[PDB]
RNA sequence: UGUAA
């Protein structure tokens, strides 16, 4: 039985830092891209990480908004040939690495879940379709462990927001099938709701 | 060239299709696209299959239906 | 990081055995029984074991059904003071246990989930909401790894179904929303398919 | 005997208002019933309780003037 | 959840 310590969003300062923007600037050009790596360095391999807090006795899951209606986990594509979890913490860092001289490391050891892009489309499913032999894409999830206190630095573009599990669950319409399918791959964990001061 | 491939079975690839095929002589094929149920990733047991010439098209019009792919003779139409 | 070892379906031969009626007969019936043991034992804590085939390389998940609406997974009631893993040995060879004689020992390993329920009504959740201290009943879902061969027993009032994980996704009308939201949890193993 | 309990927080648990009760001076309450929704299981703010008639007059007298998680209660008739 | 960012 996997226990897990959570602690109030309080005990987390958040910092900022210079904005960071994405390869793609259009949703039509990100599968543009997707077509072209395909036929270089075949399947993408992206990662992604799951920040659990909580408020009042509940768990909560820091997700990056964009704008109004887009929420996102911090994450991005592997490099050809690199660790999921040694490229995870890196583009953790790149994300919301604090600024200063001190070393902020990355406790990231439990896999939440996978799941595969069947073609160079939105659908996204938690396992491979049985007429599917080549996935375009591989996602992977992993539980990252905060500390006690900690310091981090958003980018200016982005802002940073705790999200309550019953505000996803059930609820792809507004967070997608993957973050809205999170309370469900997150219970089988045993959390202590640390209390301030 | 163009041409509904049909009776599909769910589990069905994509290797297997072009392995039916190429086994026929058709080497000429230009696409294969899998129509799927979108809720959740299942193949609707059809693809849209383009291929290059005419004795291509009629070679699969033929030959196909007779073999069996999974159990299952498919059924070829034009578009 | 964790490999599970999936076995054709046609590994597996299922049998018959005599009828295991549930212990109340209506939907009324049941949540009045759970309204008379919280006042005495307090929260009812169920078991249930999820059992993983494979065909044509997609995991399917072993379910019984009652009507032809109604699907489960095999589990139940634990006794109080009962250990959750010792319990699910006792309620899955109570379910699909074989008469031959021969051992079956089942191997229960890995928690996939827990679903509480706030009042004595259906609605269930994967975590406790925030005003709700003593829940009515506590459901922990748990992954069984099966032998490459087995024989199993199934009661005359039920029938075992092989169904697909993409039956299942997405599906919460024709599952409910635990058995419907089983592939999600399930995805984070890497499933061998032994041919 | 009824009586409902508004503006309360999502995270005002059941201990909670049974201790809030307990403090006015009000031993005899018979059951609290809160109100959520069906989708997700969120407390949707306000509940009722069952209750004597002198334990009733002073709940609604008393009650709103005592702070629950910085929020206070707001009671009315069944 | 897609540049209204």
């Amino acid at each position: 039985e996997r226990t897990i310590n959570l602690y109030p969003l309080t005990n987390y300062t958040f910092g900022t830092k210079e904005p960071l923007y994405e390869k793609d600037s259009s949703v039509a050009a990100r599968f543009q891209r997707m077509r072209e790596e395909f036929d270089k360095i075949g399947m993408r391999r992206t990662v992604e990480g799951v920040l659990i807090v909580h408020e009042h006795r509940l768990p909560h899951v820091l997700l990056l908004q964009l704008g109004t209606t887009f929420f996102k986990l911090p994450g991005g594509e592997l490099n050809p040939g690199e660790d999921e979890v040694e490229g995870l913490k890196r583009l953790m860092t790149e994300i919301l690495g604090r600024q200063d001289g001190v070393l902020q490391d990355w406790v990231i050891d439990d896999c939440i879940g996978n799941w595969w892009r069947p073609n160079f489309e939105p659908p996204q499913y938690p396992y491979i379709p049985a007429h599917i032999t080549k996935p375009k894409e591989h996602k992977k999830l992993f539980l990252v462990q905060l500390q006690e206190k900690a310091l981090f630095a958003v980018p200016k573009n982005y802002k940073l927001v705790a999200a309550p599990l019953f505000e996803l669950y059930d609820n792809a319409p507004g967070y997608g099938p993957i973050i809205s399918s999170l309370p469900q791959l997150l219970s089988r964990f045993n959390f202590i709701y640390n209390l301030e001061h | 060239i163009a041409l509904y491939i049909g009776n599909l079975t769910w589990w069905t690839t994509d290797e297997d299709l072009t392995e039916a095929v190429h086994s026929l002589g058709v080497n000429d094929i230009l696409e294969i696209k899998f129509f799927e149920n979108r809720a959740n990733g299942q193949s609707k047991g059809f693809a849209l299959v383009g291929v290059g010439s005419e004795a291509s098209s009629k070679k699969l019009m033929d030959l196909l239906p007779k073999r069996e792919l999974h159990g299952q003779n498919p059924v070829v139409t034009p578009s």
